[PDB]
């Protein structure tokens, strides 16, 4: 009574392929009829089964968790669940993505599967749910996830690749087929596609952290997907998988795999540690992947691979009573050759499975076999089986959408359009007096300029259905690529500017250098991740408060450079908005129509309420006012009433006044009051996680929290703010500034953080303060809370530098140890040391027994690196740790140079 | 344009009315109100409006928007269609169980659920039997798939539809709860046949004759195959019972749907006009029409929280029947359909006055209008005068959809020929006649020589090697394999007797031509085919029946082999009857049809051929010795019967030392020896031992029941006597006949023979059964045995022995003579009348009229109270049943008849006077007074005592029995004098008679 999704879907695809093959006969006697209707019935059934569960989709749309994951296995007799989610996991996205890709495939073919508008809304909700696949770990195609099989989830490249392919294919397509006007389209966000592509390109070399190579990579990089457009990296991946996974009887799933082998017993779902070491060398064999390699070869026009793989497949294939071809599932070795096989790999002969003689079949296997034989017999053409041109040759890759630019693959010379708009007439005339031309918005009456929240509320409006219960698109910020387009709402043109220009309660937005660097970064990002037809539109706004006297020079220089035409190697164009908007494609949104301080903490802590209120009244210092407000809120509460309204309103007013006055300590203290956070921490933490680094939040010398997997923003905010309440006052904004700066630097200068594994903001800022104190020398060390954003950025870039001689070597050792620097190749040196260390290594009271780490671990896997970092991190003195690692490197060199 | 505005308005109305509760995913609309249920009939009927609207869009679309609108409407239709199909295909076990035997327990549920398509109720909480819903569903499915929508995807659905065809094909002899889910007229529902279900099913079976479900791109196996005899049986049943909906209901309004827009199945348009005029003159009201007389639904009485009506509907449900505008909105469509326009305007103006405007100002059809609870007495004296008030649910999707479809039809946007691409509007076009082809062949060379001797040229079974002939039981066994699936546990069509309509047409099986002989020349089933005269009469009636309808294309073809049994005793010449019949069927006129002769070579080029595709490949030893040595058929049959009963049901007799001769084998062999002698004295005896059953007994039985007649098996008295008031399955009927006949064995055979004879008599001459209300086979046996005894002047045993020895033609003639009706002279006819209780035509009405003016009529203690006159009506059967039960207490037939003339003379005499007797009347006392007066008059004349004799147990003179009815000395005058004297005896000293 158990049914999978992948096998039935593959069988339906094979039946559709056979129907398309037989369609070429006008006297078919209706044989195409039953195959097409079988495909339609299968797809209607799977769609009905998906739509049966509705609460889980809504729950997953908000809080993605294994509890709220959509079920993947259910009874085939009545379409109901039979097994609890505590024994399966049920979390799997590759099936949904593959189903979407195939359904759009047959819709483009000419088949009819959808009937009413409700299914369109369901498809929209499914797309919204699968947009967030790049963060949540999956159980994997093989259901086992990690090779240890203990009950943990890890990221898989194949799932994200399939998601990217489906997201690209579903964009801008009419779902009803031949007929459709305004209720058959699909809307796609480019930011999700860009993030998925980035995650692929980062994680593509290694399928997972715990898996160097698996055989499941082929379908993601073969006919079912066609997702890897890198040729050379494709060639190296194919060569690696072929070399490491080739077998006499086919392809194994991956190395050290005891799946249904002779030693495996049906009594323990989770494998005990060190059993994987015993499980090697007896891995089961799957010949189905010969068929996939046959498919890849025939689409690549290489008959030599076709003939070699056909010759290899001929003897292993089995026959029925009538001689029908049979492809068994897996191959196993008898118990007699358990040890003899280990000495000589492949010397002995394996035995066929139960589903290789009679009474049992592997329908997925015969489906792939029949489709491969159909393609090999040349009964159809590759274009017929792929009407949506998923795979294209190198000479046709010139003017495709969402993949390549019109300039060619190995070219980047995009020109970006930028529009100049003023804000006030006085500022406009002042700029005109200096030659800078700008337009105040009141002469742009036909066109309307709106902020970014109009678009998010509009996107929240769509995708709402009353019968089922639907919240539509979640309220999320829109990236610069989305806002670079032009919109039409109710027949009125709408243009928006990037979120960097809007007023921000934070303080670093008042620095001209930070804004210049940010706008340059945005321009680069637009240049390098733009592929849509038509030049992008960029809107820039200048406020009269930005000039603020002597600060008016750098903005003049930037505007002059913008007028010149080139900004750091990026070509730019400037003209009036009316000419740019005219003659350009505008995208339509028609869904809406259808639908020093003198006050100290200790001295004034015990003062009465009225005295503190009077002191607040008669004092003008900002720091004293802020500290009195803090004492009042800590003692009385935020709901207290003061002379200037409520406590919260007074805090907001004084914080805004400090931000206008640019008192960095005052604005940071007010920000700590406001209980606010940036809306970009999650991208930084997830990109740090996918890079391979680790992030720890805490204070130097105090408790620290380690993060190893992506987490919801609520939990991270809670833990960081409880820590903040425990130890200090103005730190929260400090770690915010450091983390945003570090993320930006790693985004634009990734090689600067080379050698980093565990990044610790507290140790970084302590090293920063120590270096600043050294630079001060005789003069007292300047307080870090009063440093401008430009100064902290410059000091961070200076301390993050590779460093040179001249300074005291002790300071270099301290800063290296604080950053937890490690030499390149240290981990492999430690591993080769332990392999040649019969007893072990004991440092600072920690023991590293050789037997468990040799029987559990291998060369390049990350778990050893984590363990060695854990045992190394017990050293209190960072320079002592650096001395220890240098000693380890010297020992490794001297021992490897002489084996005697 | 104006048409665009009107179509937009109609689409908006449909969207706001019916589509708002479409319930996607499942596709099942709720069955109105807050009931949370889905009735199949309402879901089927609620799609016609959307369907017609989409077809109106499709022809005039010519634009992307209208193309998309038509597409979405068609996709919604197919969604709803598949939603209906899924619930039934989920329940194949029940249809498989129903395919064998008939019962309510193994029937499909009538109320399916919402999402997940589950069950809501069990099998003992609702009436789960509605053939009309399934039939009308399949009719619209055929119409839609003929239109050009793909509804069927998988081939297993074809097998399921084929199984459902057999599920509904037995509607002409299966009783159902009814369209109203209320059983018969009163509650405590008993299954009873109605004309609506049969009429609905006839067109449904007709529609799927060859209509493939795969469209123009089908294959060799894409067409549903249906027979033809069931359609003719349904048509005959409908024609017999068209004026009245059922035997308990005088008229139902639901007959309009059968004889209007959905499923035109009716002929002889005079009956159409008659039933329309009758329904108009009897069921028309003020703001609507009623379903049928005496229904209490939604009444200020009845205690609505209670079911199972108590038998006290005297006047609590008279002339207060609420209303039903559904049959009103039927009339507008019926009128606008064919050629009528002024009636359409009249009905539109009538119905526009009774509409209710709700939200947004849109038409809304109320369900019914209820009489106010206070103004009830006035309506009893002035019917259809008191105003009514709306009450009950009114989201009536059925009526609104039909009304909007009718309005769209009348607007002229859509043509009548588009709704029905099958062209069902021409069922009233007469068909002139058909020509029947008959082929003759000889079994052996001797027969061919004999036929050529008299000038008849034929051919044997040889010389025509390309064609083959075999009996029709092989054909039925072949038919028993259609629509068979092993994965779905489907056993295909069950075995049934094959009609003459199917054997007439030619057949193709694996590039071969086959011909099947008629079933009545089968001598291995029954012996009634051993008579040449009967063979002639079955040929005549079968040719007449074949030439009557013949609704299938091409000319017929009948094969009539000549057997060895139809030669003379010498075996050197055919019988005179056979030669005469051959000469009559030559020259092109035999019976009542034109018959053309020839050879199969000429007939093959002009004859219908049916291509078949589903058969393509994918001390007892002392007794045995005594039996062996003894001779004579009597001892043979006796010893075999004793051995079979005692130890030989299947035991081997070991009479042959080399072949194991079982008892059944010996009895089967004895038939061959009996056949030559033509001894009709033991063939029945052995047939009773082998328990041979006649085919099509249930069809003849239901034909007898359909004529408002009550059947009865078993000789008197009670409780051995039974009453078959409803159709029964073949096994139940056979078991009932067995238990009624007891161990006499031959009684069952003679009862079956009489039943067959009466069935054949009913169709030809349905006029000899008047004045007769309860048929009694046992009484017929007693009467016929007594008649033969009187004719032969022998004892009862000799009369019976001569009775069994008579040929079937002798029984035919004698039964016809008895039915026709053609001292010791008057007593015989009097006894025959008493035995057959041939009451006059207007007896019950006059009895009721007299009972209206008296407290009752006592008959020897038993009393007929006058309170029954208000509990019943003269047209009802129960009053007649009680009257007969009162009259049949006395055993003597002469007593029954004399009571009859006495009560009649009281009836005639009651008209003259205008008074109320106010007393109970004893008929026996009047008869005794009349007899005493006759005795006194005869004594006064001077007749000697010998003629004024006294019967041993009567007290009535035999000369009074012998007296003729009329005349100046008849019994009628004495009865009138006695009745008048008795009336005077209980009268207040004043007659005051005038006329």
């Amino acid at each position: 009574q158990k049914a999978k999704i992948q096998d039935s879907l593959y069988c339906a695809a094979g039946a559709w392929a056979l129907a398309l093959a037989y369609r070429r006969i006008d006297d078919d006697k209706g044989r195409t009829h039953e195959l097409e209707h079988s495909a339609i019935k299968c797809m209607r059934g799977i769609l009905y089964c998906y739509m049966r569960q509705a609460d889980k989709v809504q729950q997953f749309k908000q809080d993605p968790r294994p509890t709220t994951c959509l079920h993947s296995v259910f009874n085939v007799h009545t379409g109901d669940e039979l097994l609890s989610y505590e024994e399966y996991g049920h979390l799997q996205i590759n099936a949904v993505s593959l189903y979407l890709l195939y359904l759009v495939e047959m819709i483009s073919s000419g088949l009819q599967i959808i009937y009413n508008t409700d299914e369109v809304s369901f498809i929209q909700n499914l797309v919204f749910c699968v947009e967030r696949v790049y963060r949540v770990p999956d159980f994997g195609v093989w259901e086992r996830g990690s090779k240890y099989n203990n009950g943990s989830t890890e990221l898989h490249s194949s799932s994200v690749g399939l998601a990217k392919a489906a997201l690209e294919a579903i964009n801008g397509f009419n779902l009803f087929g031949n007929q459709g006007c305004s209720w058959s389209v699909i809307f796609v966000d480019l930011d999700a596609h860009n993030r998925n592509r980035q995650t692929l390109c980062s994680l593509l070399p290694r399928e997972s952290r715990s898996h160097n190579t698996d055989a499941a990579l082929l379908p993601c990089i073969s006919y079912p997907a066609f997702a890897l457009d890198d040729e050379v990296l494709f060639s190296q991946t194919l060569d690696k998988v072929v070399r490491k996974l080739k077998g006499k009887y086919g392809f194994k799933r991956f190395l050290r795999d005891g799946y249904r082998t002779s030693l495996e017993d049906p009594n323990r779902c989770y494998y005990k540690p060190a059993e994987i070491k015993l499980f090697d060398g007896i891995e089961c064999e799957f010949p189905i992947f010969f068929l996939y390699m046959m498919i890849d070869g025939v689409f690549r026009g290489n008959p030599k691979q076709v003939q070699e793989y056909q010759d290899l497949l001929t003897p292993v294939l089995h026959h029925t009573t009538e001689g029908y071809p049979v492809v068994p599932k897996y191959y196993y070795v008898p118990a007699d050759f358990v040890e003899y096989e280990k000495n000589n790999p492949g010397s002995q002969k394996r035995f066929p499975s139960n589903c290789g003689r009679d009474g049992k079949l592997f329908l997925w296997g015969q489906a792939l076999y029949i489709i491969a034989k159909l393609l090999a017999d040349e009964l159809i053409s590759p274009k017929d089986i792929d009407p949506v041109q998923r795979y294209v040759p190198l000479k046709d890759q010139r003017n495709v959408s969402m993949r390549f630019s019109n300039q060619g693959p190995l070219e980047n010379d995009l020109v970006v359009h930028v529009a100049l708009i003023a804000e006030s007439q006085r500022l406009q005339v002042f700029l005109n007096t200096y030659g800078i031309q700008t337009q105040t918005p009141q002469q742009v009456e036909p066109i309307q300029i709106w902020p970014q929240q109009e678009l998010v509320k509009a996107y929240l409006q769509l995708g709402i259905n009353e019968k089922l219960g639907l919240s539509g698109r979640p309220d999320r910020p829109i990236g610069c690529l989305g806002t670079s387009k032009i919109y039409r709402i109710l027949g009125k043109t709408v243009v928006c500017y990037p979120i960097i220009f809007d007023l921000s309660d934070f303080y670093m937005s008042q620095d001209v250098f930070l804004l210049i660097d940010d706008i340059k970064n945005a321009l680069q990002f637009i240049k390098q991740y733009w592929k849509m037809h038509g030049r992008p539109l960029f809107l820039v706004l200048i406020r009269e408060d930005n000039i603020r006297g002597s600060r008016f020079n750098p903005i003049l220089d930037m505007l002059a450079a913008l007028k010149k035409g080139i900004i750091g190697g990026v070509k730019v164009h400037v003209d009036r908005l009316q000419t740019l908007i005219s003659g350009a494609v505008v995208e339509q949104l028609d869904f809406l129509r259808i639908s020093q301080p003198d006050v100290n903490i200790s001295e004034w802590k015990d003062k009465p309420t009225h005295e503190i209120l009077q002191k607040l009244n008669d004092c003008s210092c900002l720091a004293s006012q802020a500290i009195l407000l803090g004492i009042l809120l800590k003692r009385e509460g935020p709901n207290f009433i003061t002379k200037e309204g409520t406590v919260s309103d007074h805090i907001e007013r004084v914080y805004r006044r400090a931000g206008s006055q640019k008192l960095w300590l005052a604005v940071r203290y007010g920000a700590a009051f406001t209980q606010k956070f940036s809306s970009s921490i999650a991208p930084h933490i997830t990109t740090f996680l996918v890079h391979g680094k680790q992030v720890t939040l805490g204070a130097f010398g105090h408790e620290e929290e380690v993060i190893s997997n992506p987490l919801s923003p609520r939990v991270i905010q809670n833990i960081i703010y409880y820590k903040c309440n425990t130890h200090d006052e103005r730190e929260a904004v400090i770690q915010q500034e450091l983390v945003i700066h570090i993320g930006w630097i790693i985004s634009n200068n990734p090689e600067l953080f080379s050698g980093m594994l565990k990044i610790r903001i507290g140790w970084i800022i302590h090293a920063m303060e120590y270096e600043l104190q050294i630079r001060g020398g005789d003069k007292p060390a300047l307080d870090l809370y009063q440093l401008s954003p430009s100064e902290v950025k410059q000091l961070l870039l200076d301390i993050l530098q590779p460093q040179q001689n001249g300074r005291c070597w002790l300071n270099r050792r301290q800063i290296d140890g604080s950053l937890n620097r490690t030499p390149t190749g240290f981990y492999d040196r430690v591993w080769q040391i332990l392999e040649r260390t019969p007893n072990g290594i004991i440092v600072a009271g920690k023991h590293l027994p050789q037997q468990p780490t040799l029987s559990d671990m291998t060369m390049y896997e990350m778990n050893f690196s984590l363990l060695v970092e854990d045992t190394l991190g017990n050293i209190d003195q960072p320079q002592y740790r650096q001395i220890v690692v240098e000693l380890l490197m010297v020992v490794s060199i001297v021992l490897e140079r002489n084996p005697e | 344009s104006n048409s665009g505005v009107r179509l937009d308005g109609y689409a908006r109305l449909v969207q706001q009315t019916i589509l708002c509760h479409q319930n996607p995913v499942t596709g099942l609309l709720p069955a109105s109100y807050d009931q949370k249920d889905a009735w199949v009939r309402d879901n089927v009927y609620s799609i016609l409006a959307v369907w017609g609207l989409g077809l109106a869009y499709r022809k005039n679309a010519d634009r992307d928007e209208d193309k998309a609108k038509a597409y979405e409407l068609e996709q919604s239709v197919v969604k709803l269609m598949r939603g209906l199909l899924h619930c039934m295909i989920r329940q194949v076990d029940k249809v498989e169980s129903f395919k064998y035997s008939q019962s309510t327990k193994d029937s499909l549920h009538a109320k399916y659920n919402t999402k997940t398509c589950a069950t809501v109720v069990g099998d003992d909480q609702w009436g789960h039997l509605q053939l009309d819903a399934t039939s009308v569903y399949l009719l619209f499915l055929a119409q839609m798939t003929a239109s050009g929508l793909h509804i069927i995807h998988s081939l297993d659905e074809v097998n399921f539809i084929q199984n459902l065809v057999f599920y509904i094909e037995a509607a002409y002899k299966t009783a159902d709860f009814g369209i109203w889910e209320r059983g018969d007229k009163t509650n405590q529902g008993i299954s009873e046949l109605n004309a609506s279900s049969v009429g609905m099913a006839k067109a449904a079976l007709e529609a799927l004759d060859e209509l493939d479900l795969f469209g123009v791109k089908g294959g060799p196996q894409s067409v549903i195959h249906v027979l033809a005899d069931e359609v003719q049986h349904c048509q005959s049943i409908l024609n017999s019972l068209l004026p009245r909906a059922s035997t308990s209901k005088e008229v139902d309004a639901s007959l309009l749907s059968v004889v209007s827009f959905p499923a035109f199945a009716v002929e002889d348009s005079q009956l159409v006009e008659l039933t329309k005029q009758e329904i108009i003159t009897k069921l028309q009201g003020r703001y609507g029409c009623c379903r049928f007389l005496r229904d209490g639904y939604k009444t200020p009485k009845e205690d609505p929280n209670r079911l199972y009506y108590e038998p006290a509907e005297l006047k609590l449900f008279e002339n207060i029947e609420c209303e039903w505008p559904l049959f009103w909105t039927y009339f507008i469509l019926d009128g606008v359909f064919s050629g009528n326009a002024e009636q359409v305007q009249e009905y539109k103006e009538a119905l526009e006055a009774v509409l209710i405007k709700g939200k947004n100002g849109v038409p809304l059809l109320p369900e019914l209008y209820s009489v106010p609870p206070d103004r009830v007495d006035e309506e009893y004296q002035n019917p259809h005068t008191v105003d009514r008030v709306p009450m009950g649910k009114l989201p009536h999707m059925w009526g609104q959809s039909l009304y909007i479809l009718g309005s769209l039809m009348a607007e002229g946007f859509l043509a009548p020929g588009e709704i029905d691409p099958l062209n069902r509007r021409f069922s009233t076009v007469p068909k002139p006649d058909v020509v029947v082809q008959v082929s003759i062949l000889a079994e052996t060379e001797e027969i061919k020589t004999i036929l050529k001797d008299k000038g008849i040229y034929v051919e044997t079974i040889a010389e025509v090697y390309p064609i083959r002939v075999q009996p029709a039981r092989i054909l039925s066994h072949i038919y028993s394999s259609l629509g068979c699936n092993n994965r779905m546990k489907l056993s295909g069509r069950p075995y049934r007797h094959m009609g003459v309509l199917g054997t007439s047409k030619l057949y193709d099986i694996r590039k071969t031509i086959f011909t099947f002989t008629p079933q009545f020349i089968d001598q291995q089933q029954f012996y009634l085919a051993l008579d040449n005269k009967m063979i002639v009469e079955m040929l005549r009636t079968d040719l007449s029946y074949l030439c009557s309808r013949w609704r299938m294309t091409g000319q017929p073809t009948i094969t009539f082999p000549i057997s060895h049994s139809m030669l003379d005793e010498d075996g050197t010449s055919l019988n005179s009857s056979i030669l005469a019949a051959l000469r009559k069927m030559q020259d092109g006129y035999f019976g009542g049809a034109r018959v053309q002769t020839g050879k199969l070579s000429e007939f093959l080029t002009t004859s219908c051929c049916t291509h078949l595709s589903f058969m393509d490949p994918g001390d007892f030893k002392a007794l045995v010795l005594q039996l062996k040595e003894t001779s004579s058929l009597q001892e043979q049959a006796d010893i075999l019967y004793m051995l079979y009963t005692m130890k030989g049901p299947d035991w081997n007799t070991e009479l042959y030392n080399e072949r194991s001769a079982t008892v059944r084998e010996l009895l089967t062999e004895l038939y061959g020896k009996v056949g030559e002698i033509r001894h009709w004295g033991l063939i029945r005896y052995i047939s009773g031992i082998l328990r041979k059953k006649v085919e099509a007994l249930d069809e003849a039985c239901t034909d007898l029941l359909s004529h408002q007649k009550h059947l009865t098996v078993g000789l008197p008295p009670e409780p051995r006597e039974k009453t078959i008031s409803a159709p029964l399955p073949y096994e139940a009927l056979t078991q009932l006949i067995d238990e009624a006949s007891e161990g006499d064995m031959s009684i069952s055979i003679l009862t079956q023979e009489i039943m067959v004879y009466l069935a054949m008599y009913m169709r030809t001459q349905p006029g000899l059964f008047a004045e007769m209300f309860r048929l009694r086979i046992g009484l017929i046996i007693q009467v016929m045995a007594t008649e033969l005894a009187h004719s032969l002047r022998c004892s009862a045993e000799e009369a019976t022995e001569g009775l069994m020895n008579l040929s079937p033609s002798a029984m035919k003639n004698l039964l016809h003579h008895i039915l026709s009706g053609k001292q010791g002279q008057w007593q015989r006819r009097r006894r025959l009348d008493g035995a057959l209780n041939r009451v006059p035509v207007g007896f019950y009405q006059k009895v009721w009229k007299v009972l209206q003016k008296c407290h009752g009529l006592s008959v020897e203690g038993f009393v007929l109270p006058s309170s029954t006159t208000r509990e019943m009506t003269p047209g009802e059967i129960k009053f007649s049943v009680h009257v007969e039960s009162v009259l049949n207490r006395v055993p003597q037939p002469e007593y029954r008849q004399l009571l009859v003339e006495a009560i009649l003379v009281l009836t005639m005499l009651a008209d003259i006077e205008i008074h109320s007797i106010g007393s109970i009347i004893a008929v026996e006392k009047i008869v005794h007074i009349a007899n005493d007066l006759f005795l006194q008059e005869q004594k006064t004349l001077g007749a000697d005592d010998t003629m004024l004799a006294k019967d041993p147990a009567s007290g009535i003179c035999t000369l009074l029995y012998d007296s003729a009815p009329s005349g100046r000395f008849g019994t009628m005058t004495y009865l009138s004098k006695a009745a008048a004297t008795y009336v005077q005896e209980f009268l207040p000293h004043s007659i005051c008679a005038m006329q």
